[PDB]
């Protein structure tokens, strides 16, 4: 899954 | 203060499906137990589609890339209050916490 750059 | 698994936003276990029907316009959000990893992830609805952020956890703070807070109510409420987006690069914003369906 693709999560925000953080 | 109220424990983060009380308040009205904290969903729990709700899968990435379950959050794409309940998030409807940009700035819903609500917070959840992370489903294929073990963090909490703030996920927003931002111009039709979620965006998933996973909240770290350090040295007894709460963060995204700015401020560490000591719980994660108290950073929800600092970003709903100060409008200020939750990345640079993303520019997302919180606008409305949207309660759990239960
Ligand atoms: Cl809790
Ligand atoms: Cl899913
Ligand atoms: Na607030």
């Amino acid at each position: 899954p693709v999560y925000e750059p953080v | 203060g109220k424990p983060l698994h009380e308040q009205l936003w904290y969903h729990g276990a709700i899968p990435r499906a379950e959050v794409a029907e309940l998030l409807v316009h940009s700035g819903d959000f609500l917070v959840r137990e992370g489903q294929s990893q073990p963090d909490y992830v703030l996920s927003v609805l931002w111009d039709g589609l979620p965006r998933h952020f996973i909240i770290q956890s350090l040295d007894n703070l709460y963060r995204l890339e700015g401020e560490g807070f000591p719980s994660i109510p108290l950073l929800i409420d600092h970003l709903l209050s100060t409008q200020q987006p939750l990345t640079k690069k993303s520019g997302v914003v919180l606008h409305r916490a949207v309660p759990k369906s239960r």
